[PDB]
RNA sequence: GAAACUGCGAAUGGCUCAUUAAAUCAGUUAUCGUUUAUUUGAUAGUUCCUUUACUACAUGGUAUAACUGUGGUAAUUCUAGA
RNA sequence: AUUCAUAAUAACUUUUCGAAUCGCAUGGCCUUGUGCUGGCGAUGGUUCAUUCAAAUUUCUGCCCUAUCAACUUUCGAUGGUA
RNA sequence: GAAUGUUACCGCAAUAGUAAUUGAACUUAGUACGAGAGGAACAGUUCAUUCGGAUAAUUGGUUUUUGCGGCUGUCUGAUCA
RNA sequence: UGUACAACGGGGUAUUGUAAGCAGUAGAGUAGCCUUGUUGUUACGAUCUGCUGAGAUUAAGCCUUUGUUGUCUGAUUUGU
């Protein structure tokens, strides 16, 4: 029996990767595939503009 | 009705059996009989009496309680959402390892326009 | 008492406030690490079996 | 650009004169008897380890804070769990 | 004034250091490749020196007391070897 | 403990003796009483003092259980005992 | 001549506190050996560890018993 609070509703992992490998391994990729397009970006509503803020990549 | 222990031997003590004993640093002991306190009189230690608690604990007699803690080898197995990846485009990107021509092909007109910003600052500079 | 549950698979956690001592017995003498299964102190909580991770006391 | 991590500093300064009568201290020597963050100036071609696939060198790996949220207690610059 | 500095051989070390760091300018060579070279710096780092110092230290020097003339040395007091 | 016909059991009770005692606290009530100062009692409850009669679950003491163990000196050749 | 009694034994409960013997790469260290050590082994060595909450004692005024072995007709006196 499932438990309305705990297994019924999931939340998110607050943030992405930073680090470039990390990427890597996160979406198993190469040592090539040009990580620079597989960011995770945070759209935002500051008010009718928006922007998404890729944030980084050190390494 | 509470079941203490003995302070000295660990035993069990029942109601009305024993003593209890009161030193003066506002400290209390519980002994069953006065065979542990009177060895507590004479200040023995228990670790090396052979018929206590702490004893055959401290020499791992009739130690069979305790085993072991065994371990774990299981990945999480859960794709959890980055709050701004979109699980299931992110599922999505990452079947996209083939097909990296598009990266390529994308450092290529990166490429172009590199040479091209670099020729139009040479010629801004004159 | 109280019983903060955390389903770390989701991410989830939730608070149980609980009743019935002899449910609750069950975790007596045990340590930080050992497993217990639910249905025992409570049968919402039956095939579940929850691993300790520490908690806090009166004061 | 708050917060938090990291690096620095917090051993300066300030206050008082209780102790202490070859002890402190003053002046004068020495370290061929030693440590010295910091400055300042100089200063590593040599480290692939059977070193002919053993290797990412256009560069390797694991945490973890802050943060999300659940809570504890009467309280404290208390804190745990995920 | 030295067993100084420094150098050389034999090895030893659980193995030290030898930049996986960062901001600007972005330039030159071409067999035009994200090819090869290339500046001004900041940080950090091994050792030597220096500076800031620090710790010990030489010599000489201190108030009243003899109604204190003997003190130190058991177990550190003076010295020696390790 | 003889004798009462024996022996055994269950009993009555003449007589004699006699044992229970004292206090405090809470409440009654800071009421009654009294100008105020001050300041009660009966009933009830909880305990205690002195005395007595039993008992020994527990606590304590005692220990020739010479029960267990240890220690000294000596003797049994040594070890064990 | 029997939910008979006793003596032994077994079990329980108690008391003490971990037997003797054997083993050990435990052991303050010390002699000696040679195949010289690459733990090299032999002798000494209070003591320690394991077999060991073991062993011993346990009713004389403890409990209990499907056990073994035995005992169970001697004298005297009494009458309404």
């Amino acid at each position: 029996q499932e438990l309305e609070g705990l297994t019924d509703t999931t939340v998110p992992k607050r943030l992405g990767p930073k680090r470039a490998n990390n990427i890597r391994k996160f979406f198993g990729l190469s040592k090539e595939d040009d990580v620079r397009d597989f960011v995770i970006r945070r759209e935002v509503t500051k008010g009718e503009k928006t922007y998404t803020k890729a944030p980084k990549i050190q390494r | 009705m509470k079941v203490e222990i003995d302070s000295f031997s660990g035993a069990k003590i029942y109601p009305g059996r024993g003593t209890l004993f009161v030193r003066g640093d506002s400290k209390i002991f519980r002994f069953q009989n006065s065979k542990s306190a009177s060895l507590f009189k004479q200040r023995k230690n228990p670790r090396r009496i052979a018929w206590t608690v702490l004893f055959r604990k401290h020499h791992k007699k009739g130690i069979t309680e305790e085993v072991a803690k065994k371990r774990s080898r299981k990945t999480v197995k859960a794709q959890r959402p980055i709050t701004g990846a979109s699980l299931d485009l992110i599922k999505e990107r990452r079947s996209l390892k083939p097909e990296v021509r598009k990266a390529q092909r994308e450092e290529k007109q990166k490429a172009d326009k590199e040479k091209k910003k670099a020729a139009k600052a040479a010629r801004k500079a004159e | 008492m109280k019983l903060n549950i955390s389903y770390p698979v989701n991410g989830s956690q939730k608070t149980f406030e609980i009743d019935d001592e002899h449910r609750i017995r069950v975790f007596f003498d045990k340590r930080i690490g050992q497993e217990v299964d639910g249905e025992a102190v409570g049968d919402e909580f039956k095939g579940y079996v929850f691993k300790i991770s520490g908690g806090n006391d009166k004061q």
